């Protein structure tokens, strides 16, 4: 007796940690009088986060 | 490259920055440092401009994007220490 199968969805399967292909970035915070002045910041974050 | 397995595998210069075009990051992160990444992203591009020996009178030279700099002694100015 062939039925076939029930495979409507899909089964992905995901890396252990979450996500491994991750980038750096540092944090930027707005600037005051100049209507886009985007400035560095590192006083509190640390310059590079994933 | 820029890939999906590839940078997801360690990063080397040796497998990046060689047979492809290293543009960037795979030509930092071997390197983890913005003090010898600035220095080889000038020397795959356009070429060190260095190998000429042109700062004379003992200057030193070092190797940027479509130029050279020339460090001089006391006494010695110009473009190029001459
Ligand atoms: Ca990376
Ligand atoms: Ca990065
Ligand atoms: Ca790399
Ligand atoms: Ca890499
Ligand atoms: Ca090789
Ligand atoms: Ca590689
Ligand atoms: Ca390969």
């Amino acid at each position: 007796e062939n039925h076939g199968t029930e495979d409507e969805l899909p089964n992905y399967c995901f890396p252990l940690g979450g996500v491994i292909n991750t980038e750096t970035l540092t944090k930027v915070k707005p600037k005051t009088g100049q209507e886009n002045g985007w400035e560095k910041d590192a006083t509190e974050f640390s310059d590079k986060n994933e | 490259a820029n890939s999906f397995l590839e940078e997801m595998k360690k990063g080397h210069l040796e497998r990046e920055c060689m047979e492809e075009t290293c543009s960037y990051e795979e030509a930092r992160e071997v390197f983890e440092d913005s003090d010898k990444t600035n220095e080889f992203w000038n020397k795959y591009k356009d070429g060190d401009q260095c190998e000429t020996s042109p700062c004379q009178n003992q200057g030193k030279c070092k190797d940027g994007l479509g130029e050279y700099t020339c460090t001089c002694l006391e006494g010695f100015e110009g473009k190029n220490c001459e």
